[PDB]
């Protein structure tokens, strides 16, 4: 309901700033605007928006029906077409006014830390693209744009756990794994 | 196993290409300082006004008389710890040492025993500020604490202003004021009296481990940033006001005001290992001098009490005296 | 086996920051550093073991290897990268030194790479671009042309970066798509910061110029 609105919405912010700070679209394709007290930066690229609108969507419903695990993005060199980085979120459900304002200090004491990790990340030098995955439920509705895949799990590579924040009804992380 | 994993099946779309005073350079001297630290959370130099260099060699504190040159061996911590700071109190009296696992030793240098150690931090001290008979020590832990150096029970306040380490302390040199700033980004101005911030500010984007009053205007305040800020920013203590701020280029390791001069030296981390010398105004500031001080980065450094001499240390094992003034 | 982001944060002011980032896990024990005697002596230790492992290199059929997990034993160990107990430039030297005539690593990208970390404390990196290219080193890889390149742009010598660029276009460096990529860039950004030091055919316009007449 209201927490899966938050939080698909968290997902879509959370997604154009990975877009962003992995360089995977050049910095004029995003613009700032203020979210959650901070300068966030958006696509405003139509492509791109609606690529992402298509996904948060989806996402959403599956919010709404708690029929999602995860979402995950990946990151991939267009030279090598090798997965170099891999983030995930995690979403778990928990075992007033004053809480929404909490969640959204929580939200950017998150998003700050997922600005942080370019202090340890590698630099891409290579142009790369991007796909994005979602463990869900078994018996969830998958939409004609959804399809099986494997996981793209990283091979020898180091992780990172981010922080969380939590509505009355979500829990939702970050972890970062990626190659040196 | 309950998941099925699933993915977007669309490619995204590929990405578009864009449209859019001489100065002399050759320290006066230089002294071997061998299995000094490199870390950004210590403070191991400091220069008395009694003339008297301290620096801290891993376990040990050293000290330099710069008229005699008689150099002495001061302290040697246990083996399971090290010196995280060092200051000396106003008079030159006495030496504070912070250590690694949060006690704060008091020396008197005249006889060289430890008159004191000061137990409470629950991780290192890795600065202090001396406010008259009352010494002020930041840890690891974010906390603040007060101790009056005088009496038995030693501590006669606390201050939370810091969710991390506490980098940077200050106390005005009429102990109306003190500044605080922390691995937190975040500067604090407390009022001598209250355990309430008089002013919080969160400009900075990285630690601040750099925090100097103006000693020819009282209300001046200058902090500056780490590696991911890299600013110089200057605050009237009292209005809360931002009065200026230059981009330093380089992680900002201290600031030292010039007791003769309107102008303030700033030493340098990442990338550039620099001393920095600018000229102070209303307008702002001016870069006048550059030098690469050291082969790493300038981590450490204390000025002369007569204020003529800046003393540097770093990892690459010297301790080098510059003259900034004359 | 996770490494937190608040460990981390609490020593980030030691990180350097580095095009090839750094290992959680190095970071993890770098929050932790207890500055003891001991510590002290179990990096001595483990600095003995690889140099042991440098001794008995030769018989290794590649043992280059040996040196890079050196090198980032000590990139790992040491987060500020140089410091005088950290010999990370010595090391690197050493490490360049060791495999310059040696066949097997001329084309090497790893080496080169090691190339690439040192070239970073010289005082004149040109002579060192010179002296691998005479030494035919890196000079079939699209890296060694961009970093060569990229010491000429960031002096502003936009021309020179081009020679530079177009040495690795006849040498047909690899991987040819990234060196297209970046060729194509650099191009872009010779014509937008200095346009009139551009020496190629723009096919540019000639305004009001006679493109018919009736007689």
């Amino acid at each position: 309901k209201g927490s899966s609105k938050l939080v698909s919405e968290f997902f879509e912010y959370a997604v154009n700033s990975i877009l962003f700070q992995r360089g995977i679209y050049p910095a004029e394709d995003f613009k700032v605007v203020r979210k959650y007290g901070l300068n966030m930066l958006v696509s405003v690229d139509e492509e791109v928006k609606t690529y992402i609108r298509k996904i948060v969507s989806q996402l959403h419903k599956w919010m709404f029906a708690k029929k999602i695990q995860k979402l995950i993005l990946v990151i991939t060199s267009k030279c090598s077409g090798e997965d170099l980085e891999r983030w995930q979120f995690n979403v778990e459900m928990v075992d007033n006014k004053e809480d929404e304002l909490r969640v959204q200090k929580e939200i950017q004491a998150l998003i700050a830390q997922i600005t942080a990790t370019v202090t340890f990340l590698p630099q891409l030098e290579e142009q790369c693209t991007f796909n994005v995955l979602v463990y869900a439920d078994k018996d969830s509705e998958v939409p004609t744009d959804w399809v099986d895949s494997d996981p793209r799990i990283l091979r020898d590579a180091e992780q990172v756990q981010l922080r969380s924040f939590s509505t009355s009804m979500h829990k939702i992380d970050c972890q970062v794994a990626y190659r040196v | 196993l309950n998941t099925r994993v699933l993915a977007f099946k669309l490619d995204a779309p590929e990405a578009k290409k864009p449209v859019d005073r001489r100065f002399n350079t050759t320290p006066e001297r230089v002294l071997d300082a061998p299995g000094i630290i490199d870390d950004y959370y210590l403070n191991l130099l400091d220069w008395s006004n009694l003339n008297v260099v301290a620096v801290a060699l891993e376990r040990n504190v050293y000290v330099w008389n710069a008229d005699s040159g008689s150099v002495s061996a001061l302290a040697e911590t246990d083996e399971s710890t090290y010196v995280a700071s060092v200051k000396w109190s106003h008079d030159g009296s006495f030496l504070s040492v912070g250590l690694g696992n949060g006690l704060v030793d008091i020396y008197d240098v005249e006889s060289q025993t430890k008159l004191r150690t000061m137990a409470g931090h629950q991780a290192r001290v890795g600065c202090l500020s001396w406010n008259r008979h009352v010494l002020s020590s930041g840890s690891r832990s974010g906390a603040i604490h007060h101790h009056d150096v005088r009496i038995a029970n030693h501590q006669i306040g606390t201050l939370q202003g810091h969710s991390s380490e506490v980098c940077g302390l200050a106390w005005r040199s009429d102990g109306l004021q003190l500044a605080s700033g922390g691995n937190d980004n975040v500067v604090q101005i407390w009022d001598a009296r209250s355990s309430i911030p008089k002013f919080t500010k969160t400009n900075h984007n990285a630690a601040v481990k750099a925090v100097a009053w103006c000693p020819w205007q009282s209300n001046l305040l200058a902090t500056g940033g780490g590696t991911m800020d890299k600013q110089i920013h200057f605050w009237n203590a009292a209005t809360g006001a931002r009065v200026n701020t230059v981009d330093a280029g380089s992680q900002v390791t201290s600031l030292i005001w010039s007791p003769h001069s309107k102008e303030i030296m700033s030493t340098h981390g990442f990338p550039d290992n620099n001393l920095s010398i600018w000229s102070y105004s209303s307008s702002g500031l001016t870069k006048q001098v550059d030098i690469p001080a050291h082969d790493t980065r300038v981590l450490y450094s204390a000025l002369s009490p007569d204020g003529r001499i800046l003393s540097t240390a770093a990892s690459d094992e010297n301790l080098k005296f510059w003259r900034v003034y004359d | 086996n996770w490494v937190h982001m608040d460990v981390i944060e609490q020593s980030k002011e030691n990180i350097e920051p580095r095009k090839a980032g750094h290992s959680a896990s190095a970071l993890a024990k770098s929050s932790s550093r207890n500055h003891t005697e001991k510590e002290v002596a179990g990096l001595q230790k483990e600095r003995m073991g690889h140099e042991r492992k440098i001794e008995t290199s030769e018989s290794l059929d590649d043992p280059l290897q040996v040196w890079i997990d050196y090198i980032k034993w000590t990139l790992d160990n040491f987060p500020q990268g140089e410091t005088k107990t950290s010999g990370l430039v010595t090391l690197l030297e050493r490490c360049t030194r060791e495999f310059v005539r040696n066949p097997l690593y001329k084309d090497d990208v790893r080496y080169l790479r090691i190339w690439m970390q040192y070239v970073n404390y010289i005082d004149e990196p040109v002579e060192l671009f010179s002296f691998l290219a005479h030494h035919h080193i890196g000079q079939e890889s699209s890296i060694f042309y961009e970093e060569y390149a990229n010491y000429f742009e960031s002096r502003g010598l936009f021309q020179k970066a081009d020679e530079v660029y177009q040495k690795g276009k006849r040498m047909k460096a690899k991987p040819f798509l990234r060196f297209q990529q970046k060729y194509q860039q650099f191009t872009h950004r010779w014509l937008e910061f200095a346009p009139q030091s551009f020496s190629s055919n723009t096919n540019s316009v000639n305004p009001l110029q006679t493109t018919f007449e009736s007689t």
